[PDB]
């Protein structure tokens, strides 16, 4: 996919759950963020399209407190604000 | 889309 710089708090997100460098694919970015919601519970397993993020750096970082993973426009655009192309 | 993430 396309490379990508993490911002510093998505930077730290992403290293948070084991990814090892500055600059990643969207692929990657996907997959780290994903692994992130696995790992901090941010989503309940009988409705697996919801994330909560309400009271989480990644709240905090998309600017919502809950998304459905089939806004796939709207999540594309809350991931670009915290990178650069 | 399963989060364990990405089409």
């Amino acid at each position: 996919e396309t490379l990508v710089r993490p911002k510093p708090l998505l930077l730290k997100l992403l290293k948070s759950v084991g990814a090892q460098k500055d600059t990643y694919t969207m692929k990657e970015v996907l997959f780290y963020l994903g692994q992130y919601i696995m790992t901090k519970r941010l989503y309940d397993e009988k409705q697996q399209h919801i994330v909560y993020c309400s009271n989480d750096l990644l709240g905090d970082l998309f600017g919502v407190p809950s998304f459905s993973v089939k806004e796939h426009r709207k999540i594309y655009t809350m991931i670009y604000r915290n990178l650069v192309v | 889309v399963w989060f364990g993430f990405x089409x």
